[PDB]
């Protein structure tokens, strides 16, 4: 499953995490198995526009 | 007249009794947890905790 988020947010996603991703846009489930991965889009994703 | 002379009986009852009694009493405990009923415990905290 693949989107995209801000910094701080990342930390949201985790198993048994609450605030405001993890509740409204994408909750995973407190025995989740498997792995997270994150990277920068600043210099690809960002628009100066 | 004399009582006191059918020890064994009575302490058998009180034994049961007793036993009883504590293993009731044991409910109130708290083992280290942080109270004693599960209601309070499941109202004023999330799941993984």
């Amino acid at each position: 499953d693949s989107f995209v988020i801000r910094g701080d947010e990342v930390r949201q996603i985790a198993p048994g995490q609450t605030g405001k991703i993890a509740d409204y846009n994408y909750k995973l489930p407190d025995d989740f198995t498997g792995c997270v991965i994150a990277w920068n889009s600043n210099n690809l994703d960002s628009k100066v526009g | 007249s004399t009582a006191s002379a059918l020890g064994k009986l009575q302490n058998v009852v009180n034994q049961n009794a007793q036993a009883l009694n504590t293993l009731v009493k044991q409910l109130s405990s708290n083992f280290g947890a942080i109270s004693s009923v599960l209601n309070d415990i499941l109202s004023r905290l999330d799941p993984p905790e």
